[PDB]
RNA sequence: GGUUGCGGCCAUAUCUACCAGAAAGCACCGUUUCCCGUCCGAUCAACUGUAGUUAAGCUGGUAAGAGCCUGACCGAGUAGUGUAGUGGGUGACCAUACGCGAAACUCAGGUGCUGCAAUCU
RNA sequence: GAGAACAGAAAUCUCCAGUAGAACAAAAGGGUAAAAGCCCCCUUGAUUUUGAUUUUCAGUGUGAAUACAAACCAUGAAAGU
């Protein structure tokens, strides 16, 4: 029945978040040098005392219990009792710097100046009055590409008198959409540059 | 393409960083002792370890660009370069990098009286559980070199951070002890690195809540002599020790949150 | 004025776990009100579930069921 | 999901502060204690001085040595009078909180406990199909935990093997809903009382029907009870008492497959009938009365107890677990001879019946007037106690297997724990969000299981008086639940037409 | 009532909290005793208003299940 | 005509990958990947099938090579009363039941660790099914072993859509057909069908049953008795060793080829 | 080792291949006659390239084939050999002990001709191997066949000579 | 000492050609009613170890084979590389004190070590 | 590299060898081979909704965007993703 009460001159400090213990007591070079054959015993005894103190602190930490069963999300079962580790005290350098805040774009500055609050983004579904169905407003089977599949398109009077009359209006609208998309891409690239 | 985007997002910086990964790089000259020590350290580090196999002409204190290139290519913030020389026998260089640039480097030499993992032939711990740490020596808190050693080893073997710990996972402890107290103007004492496995028994004096602890040595046992050092710049130290402070609630005077979750204000 | 079909209308909006229920139930009763603390914002909780007090006596039985 | 508030910065700093260690002092002085029994109030040794670091096991050995029974010790628990139980040691239980000083004496009440332990059920073993309609009733075999009988609304019962979680037999004799199922206390015959005013007897080993059905009731069967083995003469089979909606309790002798007595004193539907260990029968009915009949007096009504203002829904006896278990135990041992079976049943009954001087058999009745009444019908006609506090009707009531506690499951989404002797209120089990239908104890009287309308089961620890584990999984309301005799499995069933088996 | 999720007439009316016919609201369903598959107690759900409270003096809604 | 450049630039895989018996993609996710970061140790219920034996083991991965906690084989079944069909679905079920009961008996869960200092009662033992390089098909013997272990009392997380009797149309199982496969009803049905249709096939197959005079209706009884015997006595009794280690080593080394010395090789060359 | 019963050469598979070139009704008729021949549904082949000369687009249907294993394969092989009147060239055999031959008309096999069917030919290809050849095809513990165990052209020619007693023509 | 299951180190383990392997195991091999999947029970799935074989799978040995690997008190503290005492020299450049520091080449050698569990004439 | 009617240098099938020399993204000085490549099965939810938390918009700030987290969701026998 060996005791679990370790008496130390210098009090050991604990970082329970990292499960680490630090003792700054006096270490003798004679008992730890390679010339002494009891160095392993000395190191094992000191480490045993430090680990005993660390385990005492860990078992004195507060404990979390739950009532949920196995097979559920969370990873903790009712029979499992966990320790609540505090935040680590030791400060260590990060592997990467903190992410810098992105500079405000031209649109963001304009919206802030004009008091334009952002849209609510409820969803991508809009009601088609010509039919009785809800359709996406963009993307896969979006409503913005219905003119390409439209069976009959009236030719505009403004296109008359130009050489572009013989072109399919569906092709012209696809070209205009691609031009708008490329303009948006160019504006994004410009915002990245600035 | 979406897999590539996911990899890039995983590699990019974040408020809560991932577990630091360690790359083990052999040098131009390597030995079987170095290979076995590297294997044992990689076993202690896994599954946060990547190992190269070929020989690499790397001199950290003459150039840094190959190390920086490897760190950026592999997303490994920890580097262990193993080399040999007549002046430096069994040299392990630990390079910790901040932002794909050399943050700090230490260079230790392994003494000859070392025993590998297979010498002990004892039952060991399950793969992938965080260890406990013990550090013996006031120089860990006072001397800058041992400050760097303690920070490097805690960062290297800390693993995944968590707020909840299962008691069945507390299996092994890494002990780093200074070979006796020293004074100014003396050679730096070697650092002794040991690994122990825990055993518990009824104590009959601390009740049924405090068991008597015992240790069984696992290995490897290593003695590191401090050959070379390379410290970071103060501004780099500050930039690496900056805190995000975004996730936590801002503290406001006379405003508290009670147990029910109501926001309460104090008047005087 | 239209409402689009969506599966978000039929999902649960608020749930509470048994551990959270027990924590708030034990906290309700241990509060020590301070006269110099004011209520800045009330937490949103299922108070009908959380407000259960042990009563020494039961209400009278409804006699119109039997007679 | 709603979360508890996070800890504050000061609380995180306090967490990062080093923790105190609760270690046993070495200079702890001796403590004077006085032993006393909970049931009898008998003092052992007067004031005796013990070390302050005395452990529970060492204190138990000291009590055994005082009593002179060290050769065959019996595990006990200790409480101290605010009553606090002894968890690990005297210092941490009482001295460390500082409620009692070292100079003052400590009065320790000792209470016997079970040698074995039941682990709580924490997961579902299986979800077995087979029934065509909603599951109405369930029961376990008394001799073994591998046989479960379940009666449902598809006019059938099923015998399930619990080792492989597969159906073993189908019982398809009845024409209407199988309202109640029961197992013989010797484990030989399963009795099923149905909606068509009939009772059928089945051999479970062959899954077969013994002769024709028992007939004579005009309305559906409400409850079934068996004659206790310790009262049945050796070489004879126990008789079957049945209550029904028509207001009559019929007694059937299965040896000749006939009916002996038809008690007809009730003016309304009889809710439940229970056959006690002293040759008496207790019937609770919708006419707000409880009738006490004698089997030895040609089925004559000895007493009429009238204290409720509404229908008495359920009743339970102190020795009900012993009467249900018969001669078997938690180890599943089978007596070789009827004489040995009768003697073992008598001993099992007496260990609960005769204590604290005179043998008593307390009864508890839970009614629709939101209340319960605790009676001792042998000695007195007035009720011993009244248990109040439920805001809705008390649907179910159960004595603990040792008879020391009463648990009441009500329609106000609550369970209540009361003392089994004087009926004083102890605690409330909360956590169900719908009405609790029925409840069941474990064998060692330390764990409780309850099924509710909220499609969930809940297992509660009696000692800590808190919820242990919540068990979801059923798709609809759970109507029946039961715990095995050895405390290894829990069966449940309801509107989802699936039998849920749960294990540790 | 816990919140006004969607007034079909206009998002301006939604953020003003107008209660007309067809409005999606959030209601407290604690007394209904709903439990999920994972054992969580449901205490908030969605409902649609089916009447004109300005006409009949009360709010009637149907729970969306 | 593979070149020296190809041989030099060749990159050999792992040893277990070369002699393909281990899926490292499955192994890394089974070992190094954790649902939560609470550092809970993991265990694998490894199930393997040879042409004549069923191997069930409980294995914990370790940094020095994994360690087996308990094991069970189909050749232990003659002790409990199973002598025929040692690799069928019922045999796999019995082996899973045996390893579950043996592990529970060894751990003492059903009739001083650091967890005992914090929690009152022991946890159920959780193992994850490991199948190696096997196909996931409905009605597999490895899932039969999984079902046997689950009924024995080990907490093995699993769904029930790969058991026999699982309907593909409706997400439900046939527990009667599951019981038939547990107690070998398919084998008995094949035996009866062979006896009714083709007597020569019934003479060729199931010759051991005829030699031991085992009727097709006794399969359920012998499987039930085997399950009862396994539950009653799940301890591991090793086979009696007729000879000793030195005798085995010497008699094997007598046939195993001895090495020839380098001087002898040089003398042979010269 | 020659007396060991596991070195016997047997039929692994008989593949009947019909490359029609153009997808459509003729391919459908080829599939139908292959089904009526072998008792099994044929399987189509997707295009691997796009050639204007061959009239083939990208990812289209060009050929069908049937694999037959067992006594049905033996019966179809004996029908093919009866049509080919027991005469095979030396170059018909490959270096790996597998041999094929083309039949111009399926009507010679004994199939009743139909006006809608038309005329179709097919390539017979027979694969020979010894027992133990599943080491290269099994999922677990895949290994190579031994040097002495591999089927060779002379060995399969000797097996054919012993089996069908049909001469192998040098030219 | 042989072998089987799960592995660590991932060529001392790989590639090509012969020989040996008593017992056990492994494997080839027999069959298609049930679960399952294919054009094809060829792989996958299931049943019997019943009919046989160690011909292959697998292990060991052999080859001045290819490939690969380990020690050097072997090159060598060398080439190379960075400062410097006012070291000379109006000159392209050179020994020196202190740091950092290779490979080609040569000698000596080699063709798997090991953890857990079970089994063997 | 060998074999098979049209069918040849390129159409279709079979055997052996085949470290990737093919095809995906990046510009590795060590990316991926029981795959990160090709094919098949399931999911059309991906602009879910809760938050006393971070940041920003007032005359409509218990609202909306925004960051993070959680509960869910999909799939898989499962580990897990």
């Amino acid at each position: 029945n060996l005791p679990v009460t370790v008496e130390k001159p210098i009090p050991v400090v604990y970082d329970l978040g990292n499960l680490a213990a630090f003792d700054s007591n006096v270490l003798d070079k004679n008992d730890l040098d390679s010339s002494n054959a009891r160095r392993e015993e000395k190191i094992k005894s000191l480490t045993r005392d430090n680990v005993q103190l660390l385990i005492n602190q860990l078992l004195s930490l507060p404990m979390k219990t739950t009532t949920e069963s196995v097979g559920g999300t969370g990873g903790q079962s009712s029979v499992m009792t966990l320790l609540q580790l505090p935040d680590p005290t030791t400060d260590l350098p990060r592997e990467k710097p903190l992410p810098k805040a992105k500079a405000m774009t031209k649109w963001e500055k304009f919206a802030a100046k004009k008091g334009i609050k952002p849209k609510e983004r409820a969803g991508k579904m809009i009601y088609d009055e010509a039919s009785g169905e809800w359709v996406p407003k963009w993307g896969y089977k979006g409503a913005n590409k219905k003119l390409d599949d439209q069976w009959l398109v009236e030719v505009d009077d403004k296109v008359k008198g130009t050489d572009n009359e013989l072109i399919d209006p569906r092709t012209l609208n696809r070209a205009e959409r691609k031009r708008l998309v490329k303009k948006n891409e160019k504006q994004q690239r410009r915002n990245m540059k600035n | 393409n979406a897999r590539a985007k996911r990899a890039l997002v995983k590699r990019e910086a974040k408020l809560v960083e991932n577990v630091k990964q360690a790359l083990f790089i052999p040098g131009q000259s390597c030995n079987k002792n170095l290979h076995d020590i590297m294997v044992d350290l990689s076993a202690l580090k896994k599954p946060d370890m990547k190992r190269f196999n070929r020989k690499n002409d790397i001199h950290p204190f003459e150039d840094m660009s190959p190390l920086e290139f490897f760190s950026e290519k592999n997303d490994c913030s920890l580097m262990v370069l193993m080399t040999s020389s007549k002046k430096r026998k069994n040299n392990m260089t630990f390079i910790r990098t901040f932002g794909y640039k050399i943050y700090d480097m230490i260079e230790l030499m392994v003494a000859d009286n070392f025993k590998l993992l297979s010498d002990f032939k004892k039952l060991t711990f399950t793969v992938g559980l965080k260890p406990m740490f013990t550090f013996q020596g006031a120089a860990f808190d006072t001397h800058p070199v041992y400050k760097q050693i303690k920070s490097l080893f805690l960062d290297f073997f800390r693993g995944e951070s968590t707020d909840l710990q299962d008691v069945a996972g507390l299996q092994h402890v890494i002990s780093m002890t200074i070979q006796g107290d020293f004074q100014d103007g003396e050679p730096l004492p070697n650092v002794l690195f040991r690994v122990y496995k825990l055993k518990s028994y009824k104590s009959d004096q601390g009740g049924k809540r405090l068991p008597r602890i015992e240790l069984v040595e696992i290995g490897p046992r290593l003695d590191f002599k401090i050959g070379r050092i390379h410290t970071p710049s103060p501004d780099m130290v500050t930039e690496a020790h900056k805190k995000p402070k975004q996730l936590e609630m801002k503290t406001k005077k006379n405003v508290e949150l009670d147990i029910m979750g109501d926001k309460l204000g104090r008047i005087h | 004025a239209r409402v689009q079909p969506d599966r978000r209308w039929f999902g649960n909006t608020r749930v509470i776990s048994q551990d959270a229920l027990q924590h708030f139930r034990s906290a309700l009763g241990e509060t020590q009100k301070d006269t110099y603390q004011v209520l800045l914002r009330r937490n949103k909780l299922p108070m009908s579930l959380l407000e259960e007090k042990d009563a020494d006596e039961s209400p009278k039985a409804r006699i119109l069921d039997t007679e | 999901s709603t979360l508890i508030p996070p800890p504050s910065k000061k609380q995180k700093k306090e967490a990062q502060l080093p923790r105190e260690v609760a270690i046993i002092p070495k200079d702890l002085p001796n403590v004077s204690i006085k032993f006393q029994a909970l049931d009898t109030g008998d003092n052992v040794g007067g004031a005796l001085r013990v070390p302050g670091a005395i452990s529970e096991k060492q204190l138990e050995e000291l009590l055994n040595q005082l009593n002179g029974t060290s050769d065959d010790p019996v595990p006990y628990t200790f409480s101290c009078t605010k009553t606090i139980d002894i968890t690990d040691n005297l210092y941490s239980s009482l001295i460390k909180p500082g409620y009692n000083s070292t100079e003052d004496q400590i009065t320790l009440l000792y209470t016997p406990r079970a040698v074995f332990k039941v682990k709580p059920v924490t997961r579902s073993s299986s979800a077995i199909a087979g029934h065509g309609s909603t599951i109405l009733c369930s029961a376990f075999a008394p001799h073994t935990s591998s046989r479960m009988v379940t009666g449902a609304g598809d006019n059938t019962a099923r015998i399930w093997d619990c080792d492989t979680q597969t159906p073993m037999h189908t019982l398809k004799g009845h024409y209407n809903w199988v309202l109640c199922v029961s197992w013989s206390p010797d484990g030989e015959v399963i009795a099923t009382g149905s909606m068509d005013n009939t009772i059928r007897l089945w051999d479970p080993k062959s899954g077969q029907c013994l002769g024709d059905a028992l007939r004579g009731h005009s309305k559906w069967i409400t409850s079934l009870s068996w004659e206790p083995i310790h009262l049945v003469k050796p070489g004879s089979k126990p008789r079957l008492a049945s209550s029904s909606k028509d207001g009559t309790i019929k007694i059937w002798d299965t040896v000749s497959r006939v009916c002996q007595y038809t008690m007809s004193g009730h003016t309304n539907s009889v809710s439940c009938v229970k056959w006690g260990g002293q040759g008496l029968l207790y019937s609770g009915s919708h006419d707000r009365t409880v009738r006490v009949w004698d089997i030895n007096s040609q089925g004559r009504c000895i007493n009429i107890l009238k204290s409720h203002a509404h229908w008495v829904n359920h009743l339970s006896l102190s020795t009900d677990y012993a009467l249900r278990i018969g001669a078997f135990d938690h180890t599943g041992k089978k007596p070789s001879t009827p004489e040995e079976a009768q003697k073992k049943a008598l001993e099992n009954y007496e260990k609960i019946c005769k204590k604290n001087g005179n043998s008593e058999e307390m009864m508890v009745t839970a009614s629709d007037d939101y209340t319960m009444f605790l009676w001792n019908p042998l000695k007195s006609t007035k009720p011993i106690a009244r248990m109040t506090g439920h805001q809705k009707l008390v649907n179910h009531v159960a004595f603990s297997p040792d008879g020391r506690y009463i648990v009441s499951a009500s329609f106000d989404n609550s369970i209540k724990l009361w003392d089994g002797r004087d009926g004083k209120f102890i605690s409330t089990f909360r956590g169900h969000v719908a009405s609790v239908y029925q409840v069941a104890w474990s064998s060692d009287c330390r764990l409780l299981v309850s099924c509710s309308k909220d499609t969930t089961l809940k297992v509660w620890d009696v000692r800590t008086r808190k919820l242990s584990v919540d068990l979801p999984g059923h798709k609809d309301e759970v109507y029946t639940v039961d715990w095995s005799v050895d405390g290894k499995r829990v069966c449940s069933g309801g509107k989802d037409k699936m039998v849920r088996l749960w294990t540790h | 009532i816990l919140a006004v999720k969607k007034n079909p007439q206009s998002p301006m009316y939604t953020q003003l909290g107008v209660l007309t016919k067809g409005t999606i609201i959030e209601v407290n369903v604690s007394e209904l005793g709903m439990v999920t598959a994972g054992g969580k107690v449901v205490w908030g759900k969605y409902a649609q208003v089916t009447n004109e409270p300005d006409r009949d003096g009360c709010v009637n809604a149907v729970l969306l299940v | 005509a593979k070149s020296s450049a190809y041989s030099s630039r060749f990159q050999t895989p792992f040893r277990r990958r070369r002699e393909g018996k281990t899926d490292y993609y499955q192994r890394k996710r089974l070992v190094t990947q954790h649902k939560a970061k609470y550092n809970t140790p993991k265990y694998r219920l490894v199930v393997r099938f040879t042409n004549k034996d069923i191997i069930c083991q409980i294995i914990s991965s370790t940094i020095t090579g994994d360690v087996v906690l308990a094991a069970a084989y189909s050749h232990e079944l003659p002790r409990y009363g199973i002598t025929h069909g040692l690799t069928n679905w019922a045999a796999a079920y019995a082996t899973g039941l045996l390893i579950a009961r043996r592990t529970l008996q060894k751990l003492g869960l059903d009739e001083y660790e650091l967890t005992e200092a914090v929690e009152d009662g022991p946890r159920p033992f959780k193992v994850f099914l490991d199948i190696g390089l096997q196909r996931t098909t409905t009605g597999a013997r490895v899932f039969g072993a999984l079902k046997g272990a689950s009924d024995g009392g080990l907490y093995v997380p699993h769904s029930e859509n790969r058991f026999p009797g699982w309907d593909f149309e409706t997400e439900e199982i046939d527990p009667e057909l599951l019981r038939s496969y547990i107690f070998g009803g398919h084998v008995s049905q094949y035996m009866e069908e062979l006896a009714d249709d083709d007597e020569e096939r019934f003479s060729e197959l199931f010759k051991g049953y005829l030699a031991d005079d085992i009727d097709a209706d006794s399969l359920e009884d012998i499987y039930t008795s085997a399950h009862e015997a396994i539950r009653a006595d799940p301890a591991f009794k090793p086979t009696e060793k007729k000879f000793t280690k030195e005798q085995y080593a010497a008699e094997s080394k007598k046939y195993r080829q001895t090495k020839l010395s380098k001087e002898e090789r040089a003398a042979r060359v010269a | 080792k020659a007396q060991n019963p596991m070195r016997d050469l047997k039929i692994e598979k008989l593949v009947l291949n019909i490359s029609v070139g153009e997808s459509g009704d003729r391919l459908t008729r080829a599939s139908k006659v292959l089904e009526q021949l072998s008792g099994q549904t044929p399987v189509q082949s997707k295009a691997r390239y796009t050639v204007r000369t061959f009239g083939i687009r990208r990812n289209e249907k060009i050929a069908v084939h049937v694999t037959v294993r067992g006594p049905k394969a033996e019966e179809i092989l004996e029908r093919g050999l009866k049509v080919k009147e027991y005469q095979l060239r030396d170059r018909n055999f490959s270096a790996t002990g597998n041999f094929g031959f083309g039949i111009d008309e399926h009507i010679d096999l004994g199939i009743k001709y139909d006006p809608s069917i038309g005329i179709f030919g097919m390539d017979f290809y027979v694969v020979m191997n010894r027992p133990g050849a599943r080491v290269t095809r099994r999922k677990r513990c895949k290994g190579t066949v031994g040097n002495s165990h591999k089927t060779t052209k002379e060995d399969t020619v000797s097996w054919f000579k012993q089996k069908y007693d049909a001469d192998v023509l040098d030219k």
